[PDB]
């Protein structure tokens, strides 16, 4: 104990002679003397606190000088010795600032006591006459640093002689004012007939003099402890017998003007709850005689009379004031108290206040007034807020110069008077809001206006505008007379509260609808009357005038330090959040505004000619045009994130989103840049740059992972920087330079020696949580949370290293860092049995739990990483060869050598190929049944991306339209529920299906790509290369085979990966699997493409595989047996393939043609080398060499250029037709020589054409050496008739072009010489 | 990317693709060249390799 008092001795020398990096020097001193105050009266609470320790520390007390908060913080202890002494108790009585010794003797007297008692009345009501100390410490020690304007001046206008504590800053502990609040509710138990009968008899006989008010402090004191606390207020309304319930029957029965305020007081204290305000209401009601709601009411009539010199006596006011912050407090307070004042007309409650308001009286008891009213429309009905609107219809409207004043001019007047002062402005617009929330909820349908719709009709008022345009312009032309900060904060608080309430409740969705596709189908009227009616008409109007974005900017802008350091649930704070919330939603609606509901309003008040003043800016056309000319907002917003207010950071993060994406902000400030030029004009871009830093590396909680402040900050700097660069992602932004990088003029560098160029920046911070995440716990494999952040991190670096701006740098650091290898060292592979967040798969029937979108999230990741491997390894290779490819091939095959020992292990890239398991059926989902609205429109809603929102709203204004025709309402409902539930199921299903099909999709052609340039740009030996090529086909070929008939956009890429691999083609057991494989991949390209599946390209790789596959692969009795079984497979499909390659040739596609023409020729090859052939008769039947002979004619307008290499590829067709007998006959049967004749047809150029004839005279001479004595005749004639060309060739054959040249002249004579010798040209002579 | 020949990713492979493609072009080409080549070597090879080419030295203008 003793040393406990040395502690707090130093402490106190020390503060006294530092004073004589601090200020918190002083804070954190002060703190640790609070808590030795709190141990203190801990152990003086408990049985070890001696005799002695409390004499000495009485005796400290007694010496005690200064009030200060140290002497507050000793009250507990104080209290705490006197319970538990106050034989013993008799010696330590007569034992015992000088207000302190008062104070200390009264609290004796009270907690141990007929000449004694004569003794302790003299000498208490001596202490006494010497209460206003012990209010003092109760009011000054729970003191709250925001001031509550409903309750200003309650509890403060008793006088004080008590000197006002310094002005530091010290801020009691919550706990230390709930002790002494517990000690002063023993105090005043412990107290609880002279004291009144003494002052209101010394208030009759002198009332001039007022003294002795020490019984209202009294009640002050019990306000001020039992506040707060219901279930310790009870005890005046648990039971009715008890000294409590009995004080409080005495101190009502007399009413004497300040008793009755501090009773008030002490009423508006103890009915904190609920059950408390119910017990109060009864009390008041009275259903000796105590204060009841009878006598309130009546003086309150009283008074009103009196107003309308003739005003009311300060004391008679406060009185007023009192009566109607307690008929507040009950009214918010009990359901009960409210419905009985609202109506119950022996009261007449809003009729005798709202005529006191009329009158000339305070601002704060109009305030009041407005309050009471505020109270009893807090909770409501359609009902109830008709008859308060009618009310304040007449009251406004009607309460001499000429002969009349007119009604518009009264309501002006009523306008232009409130507004002006401070507490009448706030009241006053506090009742507009309340009274703009619908009864039914804030958030709902809403589909009715806010107010009833006859307000404007009557004596042509519009409506609500005027109420609307009276807080805007006391929020812009009015609050400049406010001087006060805290005021003016809470005053553009109510204000901006109002301006939310009222855009919250415009549905948006019902003006989308009617518009693009009325009168039952919502609760309004018509369309076009909510729209004019609501005051979203009007509002958006004013965000358009500059006095309110000024205002607004203005309201932004404060004092940072001061803003930090306030509390988050301070008017400072929660001002600036308004603000920045109000600008949001203007930026939201706007384009309904601008678009649906402007031309409406122009076009009904041109119409009913109605007309008010136009406040929006005529310039601006737009909202982003107000706030562009002013920078200093983003600014601000930056700063304000590094505060450390989550719902204040989570608001500037997406106000800064929105006003960097906006073209119109865009526009204006990069036609160097304004934005990052005004970031760097204090040093801010670094400070708010380190700061998110900072943020995206703090820690997170596993309990609350999707609600984490810390983890919701993250997502909202992550969503900043991405949707920032999204938007003119070629251009430097905020976001680049909020990461680092130094941004030039249309250029990035890094600046040395800086954040970025020592990796301290905010760049390395998302690199460092990206690879050192560990993403799937243990317990549930995969947890959500984590996942979707990876892929928030990996998006933005990927639009990063996209843009080619940025992509050298971020792609230097990367490789750099080795982020590629912590990447695949933390990457997990997907299994059928990895439960997701404790789901597994199982097929379609999982889309629709949120762990889907993780799965999505998931894949995109895994995506993005293999783009940048791709990226990496090409750019490895081609500029030089250093050693990282050896690394990057091995972490590929499972294995990092960074360190030497053990090289780590991870699944090998052919293992992370997973993601494909086609079991699962995602595409094909089933279709609900519909009984009910069968043919529901899904038009509004919108591959086929449906809008859930507009959906379900549709669903939900057509059950109310069904609900009012009134067709089996009680029972059949239950089922509509049922199928409204059923229909969103299903459109969540089908959009989250859509989503991974596309997911899915481009990760696979990732992977394609990965392992295409893997093949291509690698430095392997044979013997490694055919084992890794086997790998490849393993993992491919199964997926391959099976889903070739789902879906065609991956099997292109796994049919082209296939083409490419067998292209650039122990040792027996490899080879042997390999050729396995390749017969596998053959019968399903034979498969694939005789059901004419996928597009053209599509059946172009295949033919390219197929013709590869008997090119090499087939052309001894192994090379026997892989013939013969690759003609039984072709066999089998026989005439259906051979006729969807030949409908193939002379198609559409240019290659498509080329590679059937090519892999017809083989086919045909493959079957001769095993006297005739079945696949020419097969061609011969489907009529493919009629139409072949006939494409001969003009060819010399077909034939490098893609169509010179078909033409060549045809004839070579041709040729190997001709050669065989049939081949020839079925060629000549269908008018050969006549259509090479119509054709016409008879250094690099002269080639081509010399190989073009040589292709000919080829195919001539093939078809007449092959059947026979029957055409030798046609050959004769073909000689004769272009007769002086043989000779021109035979006589020209007997440096590279030209041997090429000279060759084909001499293959093109050997032709001519074949032709004529097989024909007997000589014998004809 | 600062060494001749650097291009992105998706030039490299597609002009990978081309290339592939142009060889394949270019194979069947030459194996159907040879193969005719093949087919009139075991024609003429069986007799008259000599005559057929003198026949013709004297009926046109050597």
């Amino acid at each position: 104990i003793p040393r406990c008092m040395e502690a707090m001795k130093g402490v106190r020398s020390m503060l006294q002679c530092m004073a004589d990096t601090l200020d918190f020097s002083r804070l954190s001193l002060v703190e640790q003397h609070e808590c030795l105050a709190s141990i203190l009266h801990a152990a003086v609470q408990r049985h070890h606190a001696t005799i002695a320790d409390f004499q000495d520390f009485i005796k400290i007390l007694r010496k005690w000088d200064k009030y200060d908060h140290f002497l507050i913080h000793l009250i507990p202890v104080l209290a705490a010795y006197i319970t538990e002494f106050g034989q013993q108790a008799r010696r330590l009585n007569d034992f015992i600032l000088p207000v302190l010794g008062a104070a200390v003797r009264a609290w004796w007297i009270a907690e141990h006591n007929d000449e004694e008692d004569e003794q302790r009345t003299k000498q208490f009501l001596d202490a006494l006459k010497e209460f206003d100390f012990i209010l003092s410490v109760a009011a000054d020690c729970k003191a709250q640093e925001w001031q509550d304007p409903s309750q200003l001046g309650a509890r403060q206008w008793l006088q004080r002689k008590i000197p006002s504590l310094p002005s530091e800053p010290f801020p009691f502990s919550h706990f230390l004012q709930h002790s002494l609040m517990v000690h002063l509710e023993g105090f005043v138990d412990a107290t609880i007939r002279k004291l009144r009968t003494e002052e209101d008899e010394q208030r009759q006989l002198r009332p001039n003099h007022e003294q002795d008010m020490d019984l209202e402090r009294f009640l002050i004191i019990i306000s001020y402890a039992y506040e707060g606390r219901p279930d310790a207020a009870m005890s005046f309304w648990e039971d009715p017998d008890s000294n409590l319930a009995g004080f409080l029957q005495w101190a009502s029965r007399r009413a004497s003007t300040p008793l009755v305020s501090a009773f008030c007081e002490m009423l508006r204290c103890l009915a904190d709850n609920e059950e408390c305000a119910t017990a109060a209401h009864n009390f008041l009601l009275d259903e000796s005689q105590s204060l009841t709601w009878s006598q309130i009411f009546k003086e309150l009539e009283y008074f009103t009379t009196k107003v309308c010199p003739a005003e009311i006596e300060p004391e008679s006011a406060l009185m007023l004031e009192c009566y109607l912050r307690l008929i507040a407090k009950l009214a918010t307070e009990s359901e009960i108290a409210r419905k009985r004042l609202i109506m119950d007309e022996d009261f007449n409650l809003v009729d005798t206040i709202l005529k006191l308001s009329v009158g000339v009286i305070p601002h704060r008891l109009r305030a009041c007034i407005f309050y009471v009213l505020k109270a009893l429309m807090i909770r409501k009905t359609h009902e109830e807020l008709d008859a308060m609107w009618r009310w304040v219809e007449a009251w406004m409207t009607n309460p001499f110069l000429g002969q009349t004043p007119g009604p518009q001019e009264c309501m002006e007047m009523m306008f232009r008077e409130f507004g002006t002062g401070f507490e009448q402005s706030n009241a006053f617009i506090q009742l507009l809001t309340t009274l703009l929330v619908p009864p039914e909820g804030l958030n709902s349908l809403n589909d009715s206006v806010p107010f009833p719709e006859w307000l404007g009709s009557s004596i042509r008022t519009l409506g609500i505008e005027p109420y609307v345009d009276f807080v805007f312009d006391v929020f812009a032309n009015r609050t400049k007379d406010i001087s006060d900060p805290s005021q003016l904060r809470i005053l553009r608080l109510s204000c901006l509260d109002f301006v939310m309430v009222c855009l919250v409740t415009f549905n948006e969705d019902l003006i989308v609808l009617g518009h693009e596709s009325i009168d039952d189908a919502m609760a309004a009227t018509n369309l076009a009357t909510y729209v004019r009616l609501h005051p979203f008409s009007r509002v958006m109007e004013w965000l358009f005038n500059e006095k309110v974005i000024t205002s607004l900017i203005n309201t932004i802008h404060q004092d940072p330090i001061s803003l930090g350091s306030a509390s988050p649930d301070s008017p400072l704070v929660v001002s600036i959040l308004r603000a920045i919330q109000v600008m949001i939603k203007a930026l939201e609606l706007q384009e309904t505004y601008l678009h649906l509901v402007r031309p409406e309003v122009l076009r009904y008040q041109g119409e009913a000619g109605v007309r008010r003043k136009p406040v929006a800016n005529a310039a601006y056309s737009a909202f982003e045009d107000g706030i562009l000319s002013h920078l200093s907002l983003v600014v601000d917003l930056g700063k304000y994130c590094n505060l450390g207010h989550a719902e204040l950071t989570l608001a500037c993060l997406k106000l800064l989103e929105k006003i960097s994406t906006s073209s119109r902000i865009l526009s204006a400030w990069s036609p160097r840049n304004k934005a990052i030029v005004q970031l760097e004009r204090n040093g801010e871009g670094e400070t708010i740059s380190a700061s998110l830093s900072a943020s995206i590396m703090a820690t997170l909680d596993p309990a609350l992972a999707a609600s984490g402040e810390n983890y919701r900050v993250k997502l909202a700097i992550l969503d900043f920087l991405y949707a920032c660069l999204r938007a003119t992602p070629d251009q430097p932004t905020i976001a680049h330079q909020l990461l680092g990088f130094h941004c030039e003029l249309s250029k990035l560098g890094i600046e040395p020696k800086g954040p970025f160029d020592m990796q301290k920046s905010l760049f390395h911070s998302l690199l460092n949580v990206l690879i050192t995440l560990t993403v799937s716990e243990e317990e549930q494999g995969m947890r959500g949370y984590l996942v979707t952040l990876k892929y928030r991190v990996l998006r933005i670096l990927q639009l990063l290293w996209k843009s080619p701006l940025s992509a050298s740098l971020v792609m230097d650091e990367l490789r750099a860092t080795n982020f590629l290898f912590h990447m695949l060292l933390r990457e997990v592979q997907i299994q059928p049995q990895l439960p997701w967040d404790g789901q597994l798969v199982t097929g379609c029937e999982f889309l629709l739990s949120d762990a889907s979108l993780a799965y999505i999230d998931y894949l995109a990741s895994r995506a993005a990483i293999f783009e940048y491997i791709g990226k990496e390894l090409c750019s490895v290779s081609q500029n030089r060869i250093p050693s990282i490819k050896r690394q990057i091939f091995d972490a590929l095959n499972g294995q990092i050598f960074v360190d030497e020992e053990a090289p780590l292990t991870i699944p090998s890239i052919f293992d992370f190929f997973d993601f494909i398991n086609t079991d699962y059926k995602w595409e094909e989902i089933p279709s609900p049944h519909f009984t009910y609205l069968k043919d529901l429109d899904l038009g509004p809603c919108i591959g086929v991306h449906y809008d859930i929102r507009k959906a379900q709203e549709i669903l939900a204004l057509k059950r109310k339209e069904y609900e009012h025709s009134q067709l089996a309402t009680p029972e059949f409902l239950e089922t509509v529920e049922l199928e409204e539930k059923v229909l969103i199921e299903w459109l969540t299903v089908r959009n989250r299906a859509n989503l991974l099909l596309t997911a899915r999709l481009n990760l696979l052609q990732a992977w394609a790509n990965l392992l295409l340039v893997m093949i291509e740009s690698n430095d392997f030996k044979s013997t490694p290369k055919m084992a890794f090529l086997l790998q490849a086909l393993q993992a491919i070929l199964p997926t391959l085979e099976a889903f070739s008939s789902l879906k065609s956009d991956e099997a292109f890429e796994l049919a082209r990966v296939a083409k490419v691999l067998l292209w650039k083609l122990e040792q027996f057991t490899v080879g042997n699997l390999i050729g396995d494989k390749l017969f596998q991949l053959f019968q399903l390209c034979l498969s694939a493409i005789s059901q004419c599946s996928g597009t053209p390209e599509l059946r172009s790789l295949y033919y390219s595989i197929c013709y590869r596959y008997l090119t090499a692969v087939v052309d001894t009795r192994s090379v026997t047996n892989a013939r013969a079984r690759t003609l039984k497979a072709i066999t089998l499909y026989g005439d259906r393939l051979l006729n969807v390659i030949c409908d193939d040739a002379y198609g559409s596609d240019t290659t498509c043609q080329t590679a059937a023409m090519i892999l017809l020729n083989a086919l045909v090859h493959t079957s001769r080398a095993s006297v005739d052939c079945p696949i020419i008769d097969a061609l011969n039947r489907l009529n493919f060499i009629g139409v072949l002979v006939d494409s001969l004619k003009e060819i010399l307008n077909e034939w490098a250029s893609p169509s010179q290499q078909y033409t060549s590829a045809k004839l070579a067709l041709l040729l190997q037709l001709c050669q065989t007998r049939q081949g020839a006959k079925y060629v000549l049967q269908a008018n050969l020589f006549r259509a090479l004749e119509q054709s016409g047809v008879f250094v690099v150029a002269l080639e081509r054409h010399y190989a073009l004839l040589v292709a000919l005279a080829r195919v001539v001479g093939a078809a007449v050496t092959a059947r026979g004595a029957h055409n030798i005749v046609q050959g004769r004639k073909f000689l004769t008739q272009h007769r002086g060309l043989v000779v021109h060739v035979l006589k020209k054959n007997a440096i590279l072009a030209q041997q090429a040249l000279e060759e084909r002249i001499e293959e093109l004579a050997e032709a001519f010489m074949l032709l004529i010798t097989a024909t007997g040209f000589l014998e004809y002579e | 990317g600062t060494g001749l020949g650097e291009v992105d990713v998706d030039t490299y492979l597609s002009n990978l693709q081309t290339k592939t493609t142009l060889s394949m072009i270019a194979d069947g080409l030459e194996r159907s060249a040879r193969d005719f080549d093949a087919f009139l070597e075991e024609n003429v090879t069986l007799e008259w390799e000599a005559q057929r080419k003198r026949i013709y030295q004297h009926f046109g203008i050597k």
